[PDB]
């Protein structure tokens, strides 16, 4: 553990040991924008959850 | 004290209309200063200089 | 220097050496809410230029 925690993103600060990611669908944003030709069986998912890109 | 002496102020022209400042930004070059969030909406972009 | 830097702020990540802090009275969602009853020459400012808060 020690040094070999740190779970990293862009200057959004160090978070440590076990988080959490999010695959999901339902992401309104992403729709529209990717998986337009796909379907629920097999689609893209932006799992960065930050409202500012 | 009761007239518009009261509540207005009498002052000089300045036909600028007021001296307005602008910021900088160089977000993809600097980085974004204190409190400043990381963001790609133009209209929000760090500041990394003020001047009028 | 060494580990005297760090300009910290919430979460927002370690920010080192010199960088900017902002004093304007002109910022708009200060006006309505702290200094309505001040004046230019004697004003309260937000010195975090945080959008969230």
């Amino acid at each position: 553990t020690g040094g070999r925690n740190s779970i990293r993103y862009s200057e959004l600060a160090p978070l440590f040991d076990t988080t959490r990611v999010y695959l999901v669908d339902n992401k309104s944003t992403d729709v529209a924008s990717l998986n337009y030709q796909n379907d629920h069986s097999n689609f893209l998912t932006t799992v960065i959850q930050n409202n500012d890109y | 004290q009761t007239g518009i002496r009261s509540w207005t102020l009498l002052c000089t022209p300045d036909v600028t209309c007021g001296s307005e400042q602008v910021y900088w930004s160089l977000p993809d070059m600097m980085q974004d200063p204190v409190t400043f969030r990381s963001t790609s909406q133009i209209s929000n972009f760090p500041v990394v200089g003020a001047e009028l």
